[PDB]
């Protein structure tokens, strides 16, 4: 079973930094995309940065372009996401998932619970 | 015959920042006959390296590279805004001379999911014998999407005809429109007609569907 | 630098002279100038096919032969208003990368 | 130094074409030439090659039987005769040379000339397109469907290029038939597509055609 358990969320002040982990189990994550998208409440989940394969670089949305970095490491299986300078809209539920499609064309097929992150 | 490869397919790099592209052949080549050239939009190919390592006169100290065997390397040290074009690599050691199918290099932005929109065909071209069903993916990137057509919910295939711009001069973005073309006959006898798009800006694919009528 | 040959280019027999020019033994296709005081006598090209075939360019007519190492022209008619410098300007084509050197001696004297 | 490459153009399955590229100011004689073909939207593909003085020619195995390559040394012309032309001929043709001037088309590295020679197989006949809307319906899209015309280009021009914000003009498209097809979308508010006419030009000088359709909300 294709499993993705994100961690790391927590409580945060406004303008300090937190990473957030995503361990994958069941593929092996070094030859497929990992994308970080956040749902706030009574918002649409909106897509945040996706790590593409080594050398493949990584890309990222506008709100998040200069504050956050996605990482990985295909030797614990896992994708990274520090967060740095964080606002309180940034406040959301932090999901990963996978992108089936080597060509990445986002076939996202599996994602994980979440992980909360809150800015007060 | 050797045929060669190139990776990636797309380079997605800032103004300034070094390249990396890489060319494999299917068999050895010998290091003295492996070369690379560089295609701006509308131009003629522009050799590049001769030799693996050799810098052809007039060619910039930027450009680069090296390999043997099986693997070679071009490295560009700094992209000048010229340098976002295509590259082959081309082995000239054993008839037939063969070329890779070429890297592109283009300019990097920030992830710009596509706007979906659908047309369904006029009843002037309905009354010709012919319809097409029009879908169009505006202002996206990265380049990589995919487009499903489904008539009543039945993915289609062998029927449709895809076709991309350039990245945009001002956006660094791409459109892309498919036309699914089907005879009056066929076409009368479905309801709803669908485009399904992914693309890695999308949490969900995004459907537009119109019914016949 | 100088110009000068690490050997002597000139072989005497009775009638002229044989100029020696040579070359690296891992170069395959290239082009042999002959220069008496910076003017051309003779010019010679080398080049192969895909086939391996073998053609030897040489439009000014001079009497030439050629080994795997090395290019002989080869000169007649000699009075003392011929002693002058003489030059082996070698452009290499094959193998990469593209290269010209010149080597050189005084014939008479 | 100037080039003059010519002999192109539209052809049917099993004529003819002759193509030259003539150079002025340049000796002829140092430098092995060769034929190297891009079909539309692919990569690079090389036909042929020559020595310099014709005494030695090489083919790829797709044109070996119906392509010659050859020159005129005296008149400074490369030539590609093409007769059995198929459809997969279709390509821009680049005349290169070597680039060190060697002479031999074989085993040294070659640089290409000017801009590239037209060639385009096809057993349609020219016809002008056949321009359709693309009506919009609910930022809002709308456009024309430019289909069915032979042979390639044609202009599209949004209100005689009044518009030119947001109007995307794809490549065309080789279908089934041999006939060429493409798509022109102009992106709006859909406070401004209330009660504004939006026309698109499209103009296939092959044909001699020029259609004006104005595109409606339906
Ligand atoms: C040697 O030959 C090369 C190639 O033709 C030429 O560029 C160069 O000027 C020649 N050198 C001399 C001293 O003639």
């Amino acid at each position: 079973x294709v499993q993705l358990x994100x961690s790391g969320g927590g409580x945060v002040q406004x303008g300090x930094s937190l990473x957030l982990s995503c361990x994958a189990x069941x593929x092996x994550x070094x030859x497929x995309x990992x994308x970080w998208x956040r749902q706030x409440p009574g918002x649409x989940r909106e897509x945040v940065x996706x790590x593409x394969x080594x050398x493949x670089x990584x890309x990222x949305x506008d709100s998040x372009x200069g504050r956050f970095t996605x990482s990985x490491d295909x030797x614990x299986x896992x994708x990274x996401l520090q967060x740095x300078x964080l606002x309180x809209x940034d406040x959301a539920x932090y999901y990963c998932x996978x992108x089936x499609x080597x060509x990445x064309x986002x076939x996202x097929x599996x994602w994980g619970x979440g992980t909360x992150v809150t800015v007060s | 015959e050797i045929v060669l490869t190139q990776s990636p397919g797309t380079l997605s790099l800032s103004p300034g920042e070094r390249a990396t592209l890489s060319c494999r052949a299917s068999q050895s080549v010998s290091r003295s006959y492996l070369a690379w050239y560089q295609q701006k939009r509308g131009q003629a190919p522009r050799l590049l390296i001769y030799g693996a390592s050799s810098r052809a006169t007039g060619i910039p100290d930027r450009f680069s590279g090296d390999g043997s065997g099986t693997d070679f390397t071009l490295s560009i040290s700094r992209l000048e805004p010229e340098d976002f074009a295509v590259y082959y690599c081309h082995q000239y050691d054993m008839s037939p001379f063969t070329f890779g199918p070429g890297t592109k290099v283009d300019i990097k932005r920030t992830v710009a999911a596509p706007s979906v929109f659908i047309f369904p065909p006029s009843d002037e071209q309905l009354k010709s014998g012919t319809a097409s069903v029009v879908c169009l993916l505006n202002n996206f990137y990265p380049r990589e999407a995919k487009v499903q057509w489904k008539v009543d919910n039945a993915l289609q295939s062998g029927n449709s005809q895809e076709s991309v711009t350039e990245q945009d001069s001002k956006d660094s973005t791409y459109s892309l429109s498919s036309t699914l073309t089907l005879s009056k006959a066929d076409y009368e006898k479905h309801k709803v007609y669908a485009c399904e798009v992914t693309h890695q800006g999308l949490s969900s694919p995004v459907t537009k569907s119109f019914n016949r009528g | 630098i100088q110009g000068s040959a690490n050997y002597e280019m000139f072989i005497f027999h009775n009638g002229g002279v044989q100029i020696l020019c040579k070359y690296p033994d891992i170069v395959q296709q290239f082009k042999m100038q002959l220069l008496k005081g910076g003017q051309i006598l003779c010019d010679l090209t080398k080049t192969k096919g895909s086939g391996n075939t073998v053609s030897i360019k040489s439009l000014k007519f001079c009497h030439s032969q050629l080994s795997n190492n090395s290019v002989s022209f080869f000169l007649y008619n000699l009075d003392h208003s011929h002693a002058n410098y003489y030059f082996c300007n070698l452009s290499i084509f094959d193998p990469p990368p593209f290269k010209v050197t010149l080597t050189g001696g005084y014939l008479h004297i | 130094v100037q080039l003059v490459e010519s002999g192109g153009g539209v052809v049917r399955p099993g004529g003819s074409l002759r193509l030259s590229c003539v150079a002025s100011g340049v000796t002829f004689d140092d430098y092995g030439m060769s034929w190297v073909r891009q079909a539309p939207g692919k990569g690079l593909e090389w036909v042929s090659g020559i020595n310099w003085n014709g005494g030695d020619t090489d083919y790829s195995d797709s044109v070996k039987g119906r392509f010659t390559i050859s020159r005129d040394n005296a008149k400074n012309s490369l030539y590609l005769q093409m007769n059995s032309l198929r459809a997969e001929d279709t390509a821009l043709y680049y005349c290169a040379r070597d680039f060190y001037g060697s002479g031999s088309y074989y085993h040294v590295p070659f640089d290409y000339w000017g801009q590239g020679i037209l060639v385009t197989v096809s057993s349609a006949s020219t016809k002008g397109p056949s321009v359709f809307p693309l009506a919009p319906s609910s930022t809002a899209a709308l456009g024309c469907l430019v289909k069915d015309y032979f042979p390639e280009p044609v202009t599209v021009s949004w209100n005689s290029g009044a518009l030119t914000s947001g109007v995307h003009t794809f490549p065309a498209v080789l279908q089934s038939s041999g006939l060429y097809s493409l798509s022109s979308v102009v992106t709006v508010p859909s406070s401004s597509l209330g009660t504004q006419t939006y026309i698109c030009n499209v103009n296939h000088k092959p044909s001699n055609t020029k259609v004006d359709k104005k595109v409606e909300p339906k």
